[PDB]
RNA sequence: UCGCUACUACCGAUUGGAUGGUUUAGUGAGGCCCUCGGAUCGGCCCGCCGGGGUGCCCUGGCGGAGCGCUGA
RNA sequence: GCUGCAGUUAAAAAGCUCGUAGUUGGAUCUUGUGGAGGGUUCCCCGCCCCUUGCCUCUCGGCGCCGGCCCGAAGCGUUUACUUUGAAAAAAUUAGAGUGUUCAAAGCAGGCCCGAGCCGCCUGGAUACCGCAGCUAGGAAUAAUGGAAUAGGACCGCGGUUCUAUUUUGUUGG
RNA sequence: UACCUGGUUGAUCCUGCCAGUAGCAUAUGCUUGUCUCAAAGAUUAAGCCAUGCAUGUCUAAGUACGCACGGCCGGUACAGUGAAACUGCGAAUGGCUCAUUAAAUCAGUUAUGGUUCCUUUGGUCGCUACUUGGAUAACUGUGGUAAUUCUAGAGCUAAUACAUGCCGACGGCGCUGACUCCCUUUGUGUGGGAUGCGUGCAUUUAUCAGAUCAAAACCAACCCGGUCGGCGGCUUUGGUGACUCUAGAUAACCUCGGGCCGAUCGCAGCCCUCCGUGGCGGCGACGACCCAUUCGAACGUCUGCCCUAUCAACUUUCGAUGGUAGUCGCCGUGCCUACCAUGGUGACCACGGGUGACGGGGAAUCAGGGUUCGAUUCCGGAGAGGGAGCCUGAGAAACGGCUACCACAUCCAAGGAAGGCAGCAGGCGCGCAAAUUACCCACUC
């Protein structure tokens, strides 16, 4: 049982809620195209990113200056 | 074997516990001495730590001490006489800490004697003459005004004391655990201690 | 499951001081026992292989160890796991050079080279100090010195430098306001300033004021103060950063401004 | 108090000793006895009936053998049935996070009452100390008495 | 309601069974403690010899007696 | 369903009332300005009575021309509340630095010399860690209490009664 | 990202659920080119286990007559490497698993002024002696049994094993009081004193002191400023909030076989009213009573717990709550005994029952609040098929120790002997469900 192994690791990507979306099925395949990625999970990664982006600096904004 | 846990017990609720380990060995047993009077027996017990232990068995001399004149000797140990735990205690002369012994109180005689040059309870004087007169009105010019004379005023034993004196015994307490100590110490009883175990003794029996 | 005492420390559980990886094994030096306590202290292999590299792995501090050339506090010690502690003296002569053991600021210790004149004396904390048979008074420090006669002036909080070679207590400072001090434990872990105030709680832990050389100020427990100098002067000779803690935003400032890359 | 050997083994307190001495250096007003008494620290004073009075506690705090040291609680008294010994009760409130909201909850504890304090009835507010277990379920001694509120002991004229 | 198929649970002679958990009373292995016990093993004390001294003594060895005291 | 659900008819208010615990509980007990931080009144020092504040003395360091005086000892009936300090393993979680070739990770790493430096610089931060216990400011809100058959107060005294054990040099009546 | 969609009707508006949607973790199906990281017999059977391994250990410094080698010649502490065996230490750590366990464990908080502590570091070491005794291993030799890490008889020999036991340097004070010296005979105002007893720390009991407050007046006796009846003038370890603390004085006690005060081993050297010994000189190793420090262990304080009332009263000579004296224990304590009192808990959920319950740090999901999980690598606890009892030891109620009963099961020459994988691999069984009978001490310790 003691090991010296590490098992942090972590998921870097979220899939979206409406799995079937006509909207959101073409704009991320516009987003594919135009710079010629191989799947979606490469658009989701970048998505997840700038979410947690967003979400950081939400946080630092709500405390007073 | 022989436990002091507290794991035993109901909860102050009345409510039981169940257990949760077996009997560990920092909760230990090991049987009562008994000491008895007799020629000396005393066995040893290794307890924790090392750290040998003296149990005793058939003590019969004890280092008993009067306060009053801080005076302190050796002395045998006869009977006892009264135990405030149990009474059975008495009727097999089991000898534990605040027993009440009768001891010998010859040297505490012998002292006396010797230290105010004066008699304690005697009854006639034959046996003085070729001895004992001897050390009490010892033959010299020197001192024996001048010092003696300062050990009077002082040596006025109490009536119970020197009526102790008569018999050729005194009453004790013991002050030391033998089960433990391997030794029977203790002290000789006094003003209202004495009162109250001699009227108990007198209640008691009889 | 445990009956007895313990022997090996595993490399996650050992004092955070020590500034240990996660990846080289389970297991972590687990100091002898000495003067210092567990969590207090640091390990020769430590102070050797990790923070010098004179030594790469635990063989070569043994076989550096083996030749009698390290010396804590005068005496030569063998044990590769000594618990070396606060105002220590570590002296190698084969190479002529010795360090001193303390706080720097940041709550763990530094390498702290020393002038073999200043490696000869060294300052303890009085922890105790009773009367032995036919009225003998005796010291104890915080290295679990024992010291018999002292001067019947100094109490308890005071601070003594001794001579490493023979012991005998050459001077020693007393616990006043006004006093220079650095702290050896909780929060403000190296920090250093003047006392100014001492608040006194009967029955539990005596809290003491300090205010540093730049106007801030910070309060500790009485077991974690000691008295270093007289006031506004060290007896021994500090380090890099004089116990300052300097904040997050003035460390950021203060290593980009200069910008402390390389030479 | 006159007679305070109740028990089958004489009661008396340790440390004191009953010496040889001349007659009539008192046959009434000096009867050859002095008191034990300690202070307890910590601010509190020694109640004047235990040097004065006699009694044999010897886990009394200021007469006794028995060291304070450690928490100071305080309660009312709600049971005076034991010998020495009385009941206590603390109450107090238990804070839930999911309803922000609290709940009132009670303690009991028994504690040892010295024959020092003589004034003591159901509705007093009492401060304990902390000392070694003194028997099964009594880890507590009353160090201070105390009833200065409404409904008081009679009618305020004081 | 009566009738057909299928599934579920219930009451129940059987004085059912299996596994247990407490439990009156009776017996009770083994260890520990106490009071005894005494298979055996030594030492001490007396002659002859070897070694030392003043017919005797000391170490030792031999056969032994008193096996008397005695220790484990 | 605390934030946050429902009970005329969809599922749902006991037939009705009393009542101990539990939960909840009406109103009421000191205000302007001199200087000073933020405007042109208003929100740390103090004046209408007080504005840390009454004191009682005492020993320690502090004024001044043997004498004169404030800080040091109690503390403001108490609590809850609120703000702040102390003390709470690491790992994990948030987070600072660092081009593992990028990332997940990890705690590393960066420079200059032809090697002629027998080297130099630098990090291994920080936050959070409820409730209970410790600590010091605040006094709105909510609890609790004070003298109605009184006693607060001043060296007010009067009487009876106990006594500490210091000096009168010491030891004692 | 603080979100909804289909289904009761001929159609409409609702309540309300069923279904859809996304993650997470166990299994399973089809399919699989590269590379880094890495969970893995927990769920059920804490069921049963074939075989191998997982705990041993020597420096110059405890004992070397193995010719086991081997030297320049032999043993004159005797060469040197050194098997075996005695001795010392460790084996109470680590590893594994989660059956038990519901104010129990555990967590934060405090207390030992109520205890023990191998070792480490620092203090302590003086009230035949130029060195004592006998007796076991290995080794040699004879054996017994179907059989084991079985062991008996015979002959030798050591110690830092076992067991004894001085030497020095006391020039050590107090209590005793033959006697002895001036003037007051004496008492007392004076001064020597043989003689004897005890005389270090540690143990046991008893006792004593534990010092400095505010001033004066007479009387009996005394110091000094000085005088042959009286006036001014000294009072003395340490610490805590708090001890019946620490230290001091007195009287004894000793436990020996059952406290201490060194009959031990290795490196390298100097002066001799002087010819090897009279002498003395350093550096280590080991051992050891006591105190402190370190590493802990144990027992206590305050607060914190899942479901259940088809659990409302529970506890009590088969201690339940308290009081006094003791036994026992490392110590506090109904821990246990004797004698007393009648108490203690509960609607603020006591007491009883259930848990597919080890606790926590933590994990998944998450607008704000919450809900569910935590067998599992770090901390704490518990156990080694089930109960129970012990030895050695500083530390164990130890199972890689011993002794019994119960349940299993192995060999036998039937008399007897031997056992404990919830350690690493592996195997059977159980199941929907989980890997090699591999290499190495190179890293961490
Ligand atoms: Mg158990
Ligand atoms: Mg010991
Ligand atoms: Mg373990
Ligand atoms: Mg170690
Ligand atoms: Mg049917
Ligand atoms: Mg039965
Ligand atoms: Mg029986
Ligand atoms: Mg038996
Ligand atoms: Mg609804
Ligand atoms: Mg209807
Ligand atoms: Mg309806
Ligand atoms: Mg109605
Ligand atoms: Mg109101
Ligand atoms: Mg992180
Ligand atoms: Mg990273
Ligand atoms: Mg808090
Ligand atoms: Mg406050
Ligand atoms: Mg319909
Ligand atoms: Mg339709
Ligand atoms: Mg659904
Ligand atoms: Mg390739
Ligand atoms: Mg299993
Ligand atoms: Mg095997
Ligand atoms: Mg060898
Ligand atoms: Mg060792
Ligand atoms: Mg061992
Ligand atoms: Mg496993
Ligand atoms: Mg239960
Ligand atoms: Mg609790
Ligand atoms: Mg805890
Ligand atoms: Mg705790
Ligand atoms: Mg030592
Ligand atoms: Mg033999
Ligand atoms: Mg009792
Ligand atoms: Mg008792
Ligand atoms: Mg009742
Ligand atoms: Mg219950
Ligand atoms: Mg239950
Ligand atoms: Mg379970
Ligand atoms: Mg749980
Ligand atoms: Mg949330
Ligand atoms: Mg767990
Ligand atoms: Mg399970
Ligand atoms: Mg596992
Ligand atoms: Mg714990
Ligand atoms: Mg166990
Ligand atoms: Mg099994
Ligand atoms: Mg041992
Ligand atoms: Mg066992
Ligand atoms: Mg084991
Ligand atoms: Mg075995
Ligand atoms: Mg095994
Ligand atoms: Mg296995
Ligand atoms: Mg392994
Ligand atoms: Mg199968
Ligand atoms: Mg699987
Ligand atoms: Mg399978
Ligand atoms: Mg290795």
């Amino acid at each position: 049982m003691p090991v010296a192994r590490s098992w942090v690791c972590r998921k870097t990507y979220v899939t979206p809620r409406r799995p079937f979306e006509k909207s959101r099925l073409d704009q991320e395949l516009k987003l594919i195209g135009e710079y010629g990625l191989r799947n979606k999970r490469e658009v989701w990664r970048v998505k997840f990113t700038l979410a947690k982006i967003r979400k950081a600096a939400r946080e630092l904004l709500t405390l007073d200056e | 074997g022989i436990s002091r846990d507290n794991w035993h017990k109901r909860r102050k609720t009345g409510g039981k516990r169940k257990p949760y380990h077996k009997k560990r060995k920092y909760e230990l047993g090991r049987p009562a001495a008994n000491t008895k009077i007799g020629p000396r027996r005393i066995h040893t017990v290794g307890v924790r730590g090392g750290n040998k232990k003296y149990r005793a068995l058939r003590l019969d001399v004890g280092n008993f001490s009067w306060g009053s004149e801080c005076c302190t000797r050796k002395t045998r140990i006869i009977d006892v006489v009264y135990n405030a735990s149990n009474n059975e205690l008495v009727r097999t002369k089991t000898l534990v800490k605040n027993c009440i012994v009768l001891i010998d109180s010859t040297p505490y005689r012998q002292w006396y004697e010797s230290h105010y040059a004066l008699p304690l309870g005697r009854k006639k004087g034959a046996k003085l003459t070729p001895e004992e007169e001897e050390i009490l009105n010892k033959k010299r010019s020197k001192k024996i005004q001048k010092k003696y004379d300062e050990r009077k005023k002082n040596a006025k034993i109490s009536s119970l004391l020197e009526e102790q004196f008569q018999q050729g015994k005194l009453l004790a307490c013991i002050a030391s655990r033998p089960g433990q100590c391997g030794r029977a110490d203790g002290y000789v009883l006094e003003g209202k201690e004495l009162e109250f175990y001699l009227r108990k003794i007198k209640a008691r029996k009889g | 499951m445990a009956r007895g005492p313990k022997k090996h420390l595993k490399r996650v559980a050992a004092p955070k001081h020590w500034m240990l990886d996660k990846l080289t094994s389970v297991f972590a030096p687990r100091p002898s026992t000495g003067p210092h306590k567990l969590r207090e202290c640091l390990p020769l292999i430590i102070f050797l292989r990790n923070k010098l590299k004179y030594a790469l792995t635990g063989d070569e501090v043994k076989k550096i160890c083996m030749q009698r050339f390290i010396k804590i506090d005068g005496k030569v010690r063998a044990d590769i796991t000594y618990p070396a502690g606060f105002m220590d003296v570590i002296s190698i002569d084969k190479t002529g050079e010795n360090f001193r053991l303390i706080y720097d600021t940041k709550g763990r210790f530094a390498v702290h080279r020393i002038t073999p004149e200043e490696a000869k004396y060294k300052l303890c904390k009085v922890r105790k100090i009773f009367v032995g048979t036919k009225g003998i008074p005796h010291l104890v420090t915080h290295d679990a010195r024992t010291i018999r006669y002292p001067d019947p002036l100094i109490k308890m909080n005071d601070t003594i430098q001794i001579d490493l070679e023979t012991g005998k207590i050459t001077d020693f400072i007393k616990f006043d306001t006004g006093n220079l001090c650095m702290v050896t434990g909780g929060a403000n872990l190296g920090r250093i300033g003047v006392i100014t105030n001492r608040e006194r709680h009967p029955g539990s832990f005596d809290v003491v004021h300090v205010k540093d050389a730049n106007g801030n100020s910070f309060a500790t427990r009485l077991s974690n103060i000691f008295v270093i100098g007289k006031g506004n002067k060290p007896w021994i000779s500090l380090p890099r950063g004089k116990g300052i803690r300097l904040t997050i935003a003035e460390e950021r400032d203060k290593r980009l401004a200069a910008k402390q890359s390389s030479g | 108090m006159a007679d305070i050997q109740t028990e089958r083994a004489y009661q008396k307190q340790p440390t004191i000793f009953q010496n040889k001495k001349r007659v009539l250096l008192g046959e009434t007003g000096k009867e050859k006895l002095p008191r034990y008494y300690k202070n307890i620290g910590l601010g509190f004073k020694t109640p004047k009936e235990a040097i004065e009075g006699t009694y044999i506690d010897k886990k009394c705090p200021f007469t006794g053998n028995v060291s304070i040291r450690g928490r100071i609680l305080s309660g009312v008294v709600t049971k005076m049935k034991m010998q020495r010994t009385i009941v206590i009760r603390r109450d107090y409130l238990h804070y839930i996070r999911k309803y922000n909201r609290f709940e009132k909850r009670h303690k009991n504890m028994s504690v040892h009452l010295s024959p020092c304090f003589r004034d003591v009835q159901i509705g007093d507010i009492v401060t304990v100390g902390e000392c070694r277990p003194l028997s099964k379920t009594v880890r507590f001694n009353v160090l201070k008495v105390t009833k200065a509120a409404g409904t008081k002991k009679q009618f305020q004229k004081f």
